[PDB]
């Protein structure tokens, strides 16, 4: 398996977002992990990776806040704890949603469910920086 | 399955993007399932938004299922490609 797919408990800080939190997620280094998501995930506990981000995206299409700024569809996707699909102009090949990116490698010491750690990032943009 | 649009009554397309759109299970059980269905839409319609149309829909227009079909159907017209089967 990867290294993230591992058990854990969320631990961290996020950071305080905008009214378009993913707009960051295309450029520079990814967007970062809303504080409220950080908050309503801080101590839980998951399996494996793929728990996690079930998790994760839920939280986000229930806060009041981030679920502004998706639409209809999307929710109804995210709701069900799938990832949002990216704008056509940031999806690359067969990678066409949003994807959650370790800044630090874990075998390099980073955290696996340290929210200060992850980012959110579409594909273009980690093809970026990765290719 | 149906390989064109062409294929498709309008009430057909429309009862599939509602089921994309909905993220109906019965439909498609799994992400995977979903995510084939997307790119299944973006074949068949040809349209240059691909899955924008869903997701990232233009502001001159409803954000619907509905919405989806008659941008898809005015924009397929409007370059003379074949459009849905009669109902
Ligand atoms: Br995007
Ligand atoms: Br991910
Ligand atoms: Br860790
Ligand atoms: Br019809
Ligand atoms: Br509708
Ligand atoms: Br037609
Ligand atoms: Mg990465």
């Amino acid at each position: 398996r990867d290294p993230r797919d591992v058990p854990g408990a969320a631990t961290g800080k996020g950071q305080p977002v905008s009214g378009n939190w993913l707009g960051a997620a295309s450029q520079g280094e990814g967007a970062p992990i809303p504080s409220q998501i950080a908050d309503k995930l801080r101590g839980k506990t998951f399996k494996n990776w793929r728990d996690f981000r079930e998790q994760f995206w839920i939280a986000v299409a229930n806060d009041p806040e981030l679920s502004k700024q998706f639409n209809p569809g999307s929710l109804a996707v995210m709701r069900d704890g799938g990832a949002p699909y990216v704008r056509e102009s940031e999806q690359a090949g067969g990678r066409i949603k949003i994807e959650i990116h370790h800044k630090v490698r874990i075998a390099d010491g980073g955290g696996v469910y340290n929210m200060g750690n992850l980012v959110a990032v579409t594909p273009k943009r980690h093809i970026e920086i990765h290719k | 399955m149906k390989s064109k649009i062409s294929e498709y009554t309008e009430k057909e397309f429309l009862e599939f993007v509602k089921d994309i759109y909905t993220n109906n299970k019965k439909k498609f059980p799994t992400e995977e399932s979903h995510i084939q269905a997307v790119l299944e839409f973006k074949k068949l319609t040809e349209h240059p938004s691909g899955s924008d149309l869903l997701y990232y829909p233009n502001e001159n227009r409803e954000d619907s299922p509905a919405g989806v079909v008659k941008e898809v159907k005015e924009w397929r017209a409007s370059k003379g490609l074949p459009g849905f089967k009669a109902g």
